[PDB]
């Protein structure tokens, strides 16, 4: 339901 | 009802089955004896459920965790009873001002030593090398004893200073450890060097040490009564005296009283009273376990009397003296684990004396640790001690890499299953270890430990790899710096855009997606709940699919093609194809999914601000709204796949404090009205849309720019947080 980008 | 009984395997369980055998001839209550291994991890893990025994024998020092976590009845013997046993035995097994469970005997380490091969055993550690010496010239060898166990080790540890917990003002001070002083430092390395010049090996434990000194082929060996038994069968000419004293100081054994605990959850405490009241605790009763397996110098005073004359007895309490009695309380079982990894390491030269000890006296006063190193133990009861990345600097002292260990398992899988053999990868330090808040806020039992969840990783193992890669525990590192910079937790179903290779060679695995571990059950801890979010590697086509629908159906197709994770996800980074590539009509799927039920996405972090044409509440006229194009991609989705059905969406920028929910007509806890559609708290700012509006916007190169009346919104291409504190 959630998401994150590009964290490295 | 029925009466079980729990007992090591080293202990006279056929004689305490003769005295259940009196009990059932007097009572006609059947008593069944049994000595199941590692007894002393599996009752905490049964008893809760209700499964354990009626009575549990064990020394002491356990009882107090036992008791903490409720699995204990209280005890309730008269005076007269009390009358019959030492006060200080009574005192090993009391906890909180409550007696939670009955002494049975005093146990401590001795030297036993043949009388043939050695008439004169030494009085100091320092002369055993040169007695080897003498011993190996006829094909002999000085000294042998259980190094696998740290209890055997700890006498020559505590010798010159070393020990477990402070005692002071009556009490055991939890902050203050014993393992990394110059004492324990010395003994440890003095043992190590006994290794080093092979004068001993590394593997020793109790059967081999048992096996060369009643065989004649070790002039000594150190252990305590129960021992005795089998060395009279092997008819070798034996004494048990003092240990050695090391730097012209005795060794300091822990001494242990074996108790009887009753379980809590037992309805035969009444039983479990009388027998243990009225048949075990008799001169006849413990004259006949003590036939079968030496107790040593009981808690009885009756049979003691009977018992002390014998000088393995007063050799017995000599270093019993010596000593100090184990503490009970309930963080013994950490520092029981800590030590033994260090002596393990330590011995095997996996590990300095100074790295050893210095991760135990950190590891001992670690719940946190201690507690997701149990689940561990849980799921790999086979692999005790496992291969780990460690940072050589800590997180709390800002060394780069947040996670303090990350611990590498191999998992055999199932072939009847067809999940392939894979590694196993678990970190340390996401979570709450410490509860000292060196790196974490620490928010008690209730809630989430540290954020609340601990990174897993499984590796499809290559046949000709011998051990696992360590490159998964960096990329876990990444995620973790993520986390910790941005504060956002992860949850099953969440997806992480990496673009590169995990790995970092040519593979097309370069995205991750994360869910709950297939085995890895979440923990209570005294800091927390820790769940364990297992990471599992994706192509770009199956983020875009995750994204534009949900990470839930993704993963579950992931899970019904075995190449590509099987029922445990498991991560293959030579993989080629993706699932729509090895399966068509899968693609019909997530199509089927995006139209019916639309987008799962509640929201996302990624590069994005907004702005007027920080603090305090404010409604506003005018908004001017700013993102990156990967989360401007994301648009379209927040508009029709989330505002249509009357839900919100968010987005948060990991580098700032910013967010934006777009919100949409029939939401609830909306302070946005039709008449003021924007406003902000702060930094969050909330903008109510129409869906007339949203189809005008869904109709209509950076800096790519659009414009209406009332709103701005363009596309474009300074913080730094630490810790959770
Ligand atoms: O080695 C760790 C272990 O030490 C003690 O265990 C002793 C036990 O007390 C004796 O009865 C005998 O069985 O030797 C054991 C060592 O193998 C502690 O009692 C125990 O809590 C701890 O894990
Ligand atoms: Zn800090």
């Amino acid at each position: 339901s959630y998401g994150h980008l590009s964290i490295g | 009802g029925k009466l079980v009984i729990w007992i090591n395997g080293d202990k006279g369980y056929n004689g305490l089955a003769e005295v259940g055998k009196k009990f059932e001839k007097d009572t006609g209550i059947k008593v069944t004896v049994e000595h199941p291994d590692k007894l002393e991890e599996k009752f905490p893990q049964v008893a809760a459920t209700g499964d354990g025994p009626d009575i549990i024998f064990w020394a002491h020092d356990r009882f107090g965790g036992y008791a903490q976590s409720g699995l204990l009845a209280e005890i309730t013997p008269d005076k007269a009873f009390q009358d019959k046993l030492y006060p200080f035995t009574w005192d090993a097994v009391r906890y909180n001002g409550k007696l939670i469970a009955y002494p049975i005997a005093v146990e401590a380490l001795s030297l036993i030593y043949n009388k043939d091969l050695l008439p004169n055993p030494p009085k100091t550690w320092e002369e055993i090398p040169a007695l080897d010496k003498e011993l190996k010239a006829k094909g002999k060898s000085a000294l042998m004893f259980n190094l696998q166990e740290p209890y055997f080790t700890w006498p020559l540890i505590a010798a010159d200073g070393g020990y477990a917990f402070k005692y002071e003002n009556g009490k055991y001070d939890i902050k203050d450890v014993g393992v990394d002083n110059a004492g324990a430092k010395a003994g440890l390395t003095f043992l190590v060097d006994l290794i080093k010049n092979k004068h001993m090996n590394a593997d020793t434990d109790y059967s081999i040490a048992e096996h060369a000194f009643n065989h004649g082929e070790t002039a000594m060996t150190i252990n305590g009564p129960w021992a005795w038994s089998n060395i009279d069968t092997s008819k070798v000419n034996y004494g048990v005296t003092v240990l050695p004293t090391f730097k012209g100081q005795p060794s300091k054994p822990f001494v242990g009283v074996l108790s009887a605990g009753i379980n809590a959850a037992s309805p035969n405490k009444e039983l479990a009273k009388e027998f243990l009241e009225n048949y075990l605790l008799t001169d006849e009763g413990l004259e006949a376990v003590n036939k079968d397996k030496p107790l040593g110098a009981v808690a009885l005073k009756s049979y003691e009397e009977e018992l002390a004359k014998d000088p393995r007895i007063a050799a017995t309490m000599e270093n019993a003296q010596k000593g100090e009695i184990m503490p009970n309380i309930p963080q013994m079982s950490a520092f029981w684990y800590a030590v033994r990894t260090a002596v393990i390491n330590a011995a095997s030269g996996r590990q300095t004396v100074d790295a050893a000890l210095a991760a135990a006296q950190t590891n001992a006063a670690a719940p946190g640790l201690h507690a997701i190193y149990g689940e561990c133990r849980r799921l790999y009861p086979d692999q005790p001690n496992p291969l780990q990345v460690t940072a050589i600097v800590k997180y709390d002292s800002f060394g780069p890499d947040p996670l303090d260990y990350v611990s590498m398992y191999r998992n055999v899988g199932s072939p009847s299953a067809n999940i392939p053999e894979h590694w196993h990868y678990i970190s340390f330090g996401l979570s709450d270890l410490y509860g000292d808040n060196r790196v974490h806020e620490f928010t008690g039992t209730d809630g989430p430990s540290g954020f609340g969840f601990e990174l897993t990783f499984r590796l499809k193992r290559e046949t000709g790899e011998s051990a696992p890669p360590t490159w998964p525990a960096e990329l876990m590192q990444g995620l973790a710096r993520y986390v910790f910079q941005s504060e956002n937790t992860f949850c099953s179903g969440d997806h992480v855009s990496w673009h590169s290779p995990l790995d970092n060679s040519e593979s097309r695995i370069q995205h991750m997606l994360l869910t709950e571990d297939p085995q890895m059950q979440p923990v209570q801890t005294p800091f927390g709940v820790v769940t364990f979010l297992q990471i599992v590697g994706v192509c770009t086509e199956e983020l875009h699919s995750a994204q534009q629908w949900n990470g839930q159906g993704i993963l579950e197709l992931l899970r019904t093609v075995p190449i590509a994770g099987g029922p445990w996800l498991i991560t293959d980074m030579r993989r080629g194809e993706t699932i729509f590539e090895i399966d068509p009509h899968l693609q019909e799927r997530v199509d089927k999914g995006i139209e019916t039920d639309g987008s799962n996405l509640s929201g996302v972090s990624a590069k994005c601000a907004w702005d007027d044409l920080p603090i305090r509440t404010r409604q506003l006229e005018s908004v001017h709204l700013k993102f990156n194009q990967e989360s401007g991609a994301l648009i379209p989705l927040c508009l029709r796949g989330r505002l249509l059905h009357g839900r919100h969406f968010t987005y948060k920028s990991i580098t700032g404090d910013m967010a934006i929910t777009f919100v949409s007509t029939g939401v609830e806890g909306a302070f946005a009205t039709e008449e003021h559609p924007y406003a902000a708290h702060g930094p969050w700012l909330q903008i109510l849309l129409t869906e007339e509006f949203v189809e005008k916007m869904l109709e209509d190169a950076l800096p790519k720019e659009y414009s209406w009346p009332e709103k701005k919104l363009k596309v474009s291409i300074v913080e730094h947080h630490h810790h959770h504190h």
